[PDB]
RNA sequence: UUAAUUAACUAUUCCAAAAGUUAAUAACUUAACAUGGACUAGCAAUUUCGGUU
RNA sequence: CACGCUUACAUCAGUAACUAAUAAUAUACUGAUAAUUAACAACCAAUAAACCAAAACAACACUAAAACGUUUAUUAAUUA
RNA sequence: GUUUAAAAGAACCAACUCAUCUAUGUGGCAAAAUAGUGAGAAGACUUGUAGGUAGAGGUGAAAAGCCUAACGAGCCUGGU
RNA sequence: ACCAAAGCUAGCUCAACAUACUAAACAAAUACAAAAAUACACCAAAAUAAAAUAAAACAUUCACCUAACAUUAAAGUAUAGGAGAUAGAAAUUUUUAUCCUGACGC
């Protein structure tokens, strides 16, 4: 006896049957691709070939990329695409000596970062390349916008772009209702990243919260039959009239 | 040692286990230690007078049967209120706002015995 | 699983409550302290280190209270006294010459002339004659008397400069700290605990002692008379 | 943020397949660390009148810890980005004439 | 001072709220829907439970300023 | 309710009539209706044991139909 | 253990990181956390005890 | 009596054989039928305050400081 | 129970707790027993119920003892 | 002559197809000490794989070792190895549907 489908598409089978398949097909799209997160430990290569130093001849070369673990506390901040680098080392930089094991962690910082379309100062746990990557996008929302799933691996993160997202797509009123012009102004400033409701609540949910969402979309009580029976007498009486 | 095949009942367990074999529980502990009973839990059997009640446990043998159809709720409503709607239509006074004349309920929680959550036992 | 502490009581109470003694078993259940456990039942008398406290917020003048009876604790190696003041009694630490009916005064103003030092008294360590022995001190005003509290220990009181005040330990230790600190003057009561002599082997179970493993341990590099220096003075004084 | 590299070579894998990693492909060495290089410095562009730094519509370079605690928090300044300063720019145009 | 309170044997503090409640005009998605605990998904706050009909045995116990024999002036008994 | 208890299965859980809502009730709080990340090993476990009855028990039908056809020729 | 490789953790110390302070590029401190790299010791981790006699 | 085993307990019938370390027969096997009835026992108030002062015939004491309790005000569905 | 102003980690000696010596037993009554003979027996005492400390460990008035009849470090499964 | 021996069946094993994968029973009770209807909450947790083998030892190393891309070749090639034991690609190539499935398996 054998597995007729293997182990490895009993996921996407799952997915595309029960209420998953229900979804939203963007939604579903936005699972389904699985983009490569940007270098952040393991230094890249640039060429695809290179020469063999000790045999001078061309060989393909391809980048392999470090596991890397995101304990559950990251999750409750903003560690640029980071986590704790788990592996093993020889003492004394020797090959012949012994092997050690080791944890890498990153250096947290306990810092407050504010936000222009929110307009809150959120505690957030961020690191030095969180820091560097913000100055580099030229702004916190502008880093949370353009930076994708892959390269935040943050719900907090996903959360806080889903809900710009909503704030910019529905134009709330209250961010500024004392200041309409500098409401327009914050919101005119990040009109490239605008996307429509139908997919503006879609993006920073997990799995497990898209099916809750899907359930209670989707919940309702029991037509009772009465109402059925009542419909399809009025049919009937309708079509007897009619043929008369 | 011990056994575990055997159900763990009220009589395998010490003075400090004294577990219901399944009845239902009719009151609550008192004031003064005592267990106060509630006449609304005990169940009031409503039997009625068997008198002048012409019928017997058994049926005649000669007695023909019928053939096993079970009713439905399509049946039931053809037998209940179909005649009373269409009177109605051809009458012109069907309102498909109001139909609680016909038998039909909007909640259950109005009435006593409701079906949904079940009050009544049986 | 964890251990729940016994110590769930946020009232202050002067009957004495009951307590569940463990002997070097943390929260957790492996033994970190050697040598605890075994002992008799003991119950533990709520003890108020700060001196010092109003019993109404309306007039925090200095008061004047009447001690009642001085008894034994067996939580710790002094005398306990109780006394009462206002509407409301409490469990001190008594001093030396602490009896039965007599008179304590608690009072935290600081003036230029110094003020007659009893046992009974409390005032702050500005107030007090350069020249004093106190105890039960305290490390910050409105902190509590974490400091001395043994039978018979005392410290003395040294100098006073900036508006901060000298304290020698019995541990020979100079403590600098703020003069608003509420000290106690005089001895603790029963000075006569470092000369008595357990008679038998029984005591120290009875107070909740047990014996020494019997491993035999080599003497390492910790051994021996070691004249170490005086450590410098500990000042608890936020200097900006 | 440390960089780590490989002790033993992965074999490739060009089909579009992951790479048959093992156990001694855990070894890792770290060839670079990011918070011992020099730090680099942060242009910022001023929006108002700063006693250190000078005058409002100046750009400036400022260590980054005075960038993130200082200028950015307190609305002192904006960043260097062209879209922030093509406003600059034409506050000098319209400052320059009048 | 010092509180006769100890952290341990105190009740303790209700956990922070998930980063989901942060978020202004947003409305986080919880179990509340399935009436019981899921992991991954938010902690709904519940308002307070207020028991329309008054039950005798168990409800809380009034304040002592409620009663109406309840007097400013205190009375040594 | 159809509920995914500890142990992977799917149950039909039937509901209780409560006075408090369930938010509130200590003996329904504690109660786990979700699975862990080591429950799957045993899920896959528990199919393949029915899997293989299944096709063991078709196996057995289908020799007994052989049997049969060899015994009784009547075709 | 005075054998050969040296872990993780705990108490030292130093450097880097971060928070910052002064002045016309320069000097200085680290409450509780807290990362990486070096130093001193415990707790210790693996392995072995050449052959003819 | 508490803890633990559950019918091995009671009546009738049989033991050629099965169990008793052997016979007789039978509380220890077989088959059938009945059984332990609550007053004893289990579960069977909180919310704040007044409450320092040992049990040892306890008069009153020693040290190793000692388990075991009432009253007051508000709420404890009220009905074999 | 007796001596004792004593409930003195006092003394004689019961229930009780251990196991000094000898004799049977060594596939025995018993995978540690019986008989005779011993020490403690108001305390560093025995014991009922219930909970905790779990093996790179727990615990230990150090015997390298005990951790469900084999402990120089328990038992089961997996690597096998 | 006792004791005794003999049946051919219950059924399994290997695969191919395959709906597309936690069967049926679920009246009431079932994570209080499971099958106990019934009261003011609490709910959750991750942190590398190790060695027993080989190198006649054993420290760097030792295919799989419960992670998908399959097959014909490149090829056991380049390479990685106390350069020892051993490990080991890739670029680039081939693969035409269905039924004909039962058993030189007990
Ligand atoms: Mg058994
Ligand atoms: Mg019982
Ligand atoms: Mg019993
Ligand atoms: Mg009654
Ligand atoms: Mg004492
Ligand atoms: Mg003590
Ligand atoms: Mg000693
Ligand atoms: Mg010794
Ligand atoms: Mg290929
Ligand atoms: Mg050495
Ligand atoms: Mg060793
Ligand atoms: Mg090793
Ligand atoms: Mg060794
Ligand atoms: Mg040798
Ligand atoms: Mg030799
Ligand atoms: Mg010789
Ligand atoms: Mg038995
Ligand atoms: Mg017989
Ligand atoms: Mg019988
Ligand atoms: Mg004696
Ligand atoms: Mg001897
Ligand atoms: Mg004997
Ligand atoms: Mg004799
Ligand atoms: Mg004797
Ligand atoms: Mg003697
Ligand atoms: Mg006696
Ligand atoms: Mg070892
Ligand atoms: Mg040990
Ligand atoms: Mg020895
Ligand atoms: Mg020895
Ligand atoms: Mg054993
Ligand atoms: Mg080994
Ligand atoms: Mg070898
Ligand atoms: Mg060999
Ligand atoms: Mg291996
Ligand atoms: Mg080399
Ligand atoms: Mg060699």
């Amino acid at each position: 006896p054998l597995h007729k489908v293997p182990v490895g598409l009993w996921k996407q089978l799952r997915l595309w049957e029960g209420i998953y398949s229900r979804l939203p097909r963007h939604y579903l799209r936005s699972l389904e691709e699985a983009r490569t997160p940007t270098p952040v430990h393991y230094r890249p290569h640039g060429a695809k070939f290179k020469i063999n130093p000790k045999n001078w001849q061309r060989e393909r070369v391809e980048d392999v990329p470090i596991p890397v673990h995101y304990p559950p506390e990251s999750q409750l901040g903003l560690w640029g695409g980071e986590g704790w680098v788990l592996g093993h080392r020889y003492v004394n930089n020797d090959k012949l000596s012994k092997r050690v094991r080791k944890v890498w962690k990153p250096q947290l910082f306990q810092r407050e970062l504010y936000s222009e379309i929110l307009d809150k100062r959120f505690t957030v746990t961020v690191t030095m390349r969180t820091l560097d990557l913000i100055d580099q996008a030229c702004g916190f929302d502008f880093y949370i916008l353009k930076t994708p799933k892959e390269d935040l691996c943050s719900k907090f993160g996903m959360d806080l772009k889903r809900g710009m997202l909503l704030r910019l797509a529905r134009q709330d009123p209250q961010l500024h209702p004392d200041d309409p012009a500098r409401r327009a102004a914050i919101y005119d400033r990040y009109k490239a990243f605008v996307i429509p409701e139908a997919e503006a609540e879609w993006v920073g949910l997990t799995l497990d919260e898209a099916v809750e969402k899907q359930r209670l979309l989707e919940e309702k009580d029991p037509i009772p039959l009465f109402k059925i029976f009542v419909e399809e007498l009025l049919g009937q009486l309708q079509q007897q009239a009619l043929s008369e | 040692g011990a056994d575990r095949m055997s159900k763990w009942t009220s009589k395998r367990g010490p003075r400090t286990f004294c577990k219901g074999r399944g009845a239902k529980g009719t009151g609550f502990h008192g004031r003064d230690g005592k267990f106060v009973q509630i006449k609304e839990m005990i169940p009031e059997l409503v039997v009625p007078e068997l008198a002048g009640f012409k019928l017997k446990p058994y049926v005649n043998y000669r007695a023909p049967e019928g053939t096993d159809t079970p009713l439905t709720a399509k049946q039931l409503f053809l037998e209940t209120a179909a005649p009373a709607i269409e009177k109605d239509f051809k009458a012109g006074t069907f309102d498909p706002e109001h139909l609680e004349k016909y038998g039909f309920e909007p909640t259950q929680e109005g009435k006593l015995f409701q079906l949904y959550p079940k009050n009544f036992p049986r | 699983a964890t251990s729940v502490s016994w110590k769930s009581r946020t009232k202050y109470t002067v009957m004495p409550v009951k307590m569940r003694k463990s002997g070097g078993r943390n929260h957790t259940g492996q033994i970190q302290v050697h040598g605890i456990g075994g002992g008799h039942k003991q119950r533990y008398r709520m003890i108020d280190f700060l001196r010092f406290r109003p019993e109404h917020e309306s007039k925090p003048g200095p008061f004047e209270e009447k001690v009642i009876a001085v008894r034994y604790d067996p939580c710790r190696s002094a005398d306990i006294a109780l006394v009462a003041g206002g509407n409301r009694k409490r469990w001190i630490i008594a001093t030396e010459n602490m009896k039965a009916g007599d008179t304590v005064l608690n009072s935290d103003h600081i003036g230029r002339m110094a003020v007659a030092a009893r046992e009974g008294d409390a005032h702050p360590l500005g107030a007090l004659p350069v020249g004093t022995l106190i105890n039960n001190v305290e490390s910050e005003p409105g902190r509590g008397a974490q400091y001395i509290r043994a039978a018979g220990t005392c410290g003395v009181l040294l100098r006073k400069v900036n508006g901060t005040a000298i304290i020698q330990l019995p541990s020979k230790r100079q403590m600098q700290v703020l003069e608003t600190c509420i000290a106690t003057v005089g001895r603790v009561s029963n000075v006569d605990h470092n000369k008595r002599v357990i008679g038998k082997a029984g005591r120290n179970r009875w107070l909740g002692k047990r014996p020494n493993s019997g491993l035999w341990q080599r003497k390492g590099g910790w051994a021996g008379r070691k004249i170490r220096p005086l450590p410098p003075m500990k000042s608890y004084v936020k200097l900006p | 943020t440390v960089i780590v590299e490989r002790w033993w070579k992965v074999p490739l894998a060009g089909e579009g397949r992951k790479p048959r990693l093992h156990r001694r492909h855990r070894v890792y060495k770290l060839v670079e660390d990011t918070k011992h290089r020099p730090k680099d410095n942060l242009e910022l562009v001023l929006t108002q009148s700063v006693e250190e730094l000078g005058v409002r519509g100046d750009l400036v370079s400022v260590k980054k810890s005075v960038g993130r605690n200082r200028l950015l928090p307190q609305g002192l300044a904006v960043y260097a980005s062209p879209e922030n300063k093509k406003l600059f720019e034409e506050e000098k145009l319209l400052r320059q004439e009048g | 001072a010092y509180e006769w309170g100890v952290r341990s044997t105190r009740k303790p503090e209700p956990p922070p709220l998930d980063r989901v409640y942060e978020i202004p005009g947003l409305e986080p998605i919880t179990y509340a829907g399935k009436m019981h605990f899921m992991p991954g998904l938010a902690r709904p706050v519940f308002p307070p439970w207020d028991p329309g009909w008054t039950h005798p045995k168990f409800r809380r116990l009034p304040p002592l300023h409620e009663h109406p024999l309840y007097k400013d002036q205190a009375c040594y008994v | 309710a159809w509920r995914r208890d500890i142990f992977g299965r799917i149950i039909w859980h039937k509901f209780k009539q409560w006075p408090i809502p369930w938010y509130l009730n200590k003996k329904y709080n504690r109660k786990r209706f979700f699975a862990m990340p080591y429950v799957e090993r045993f899920v896959r476990m528990r199919i393949e044991k029915q899997a293989r009855i299944k096709a063991r028990k078709r196996s057995l039908e289908r020799k007994k139909e052989k049997f049969l056809q060899e015994k009784f020729p009547h075709l």
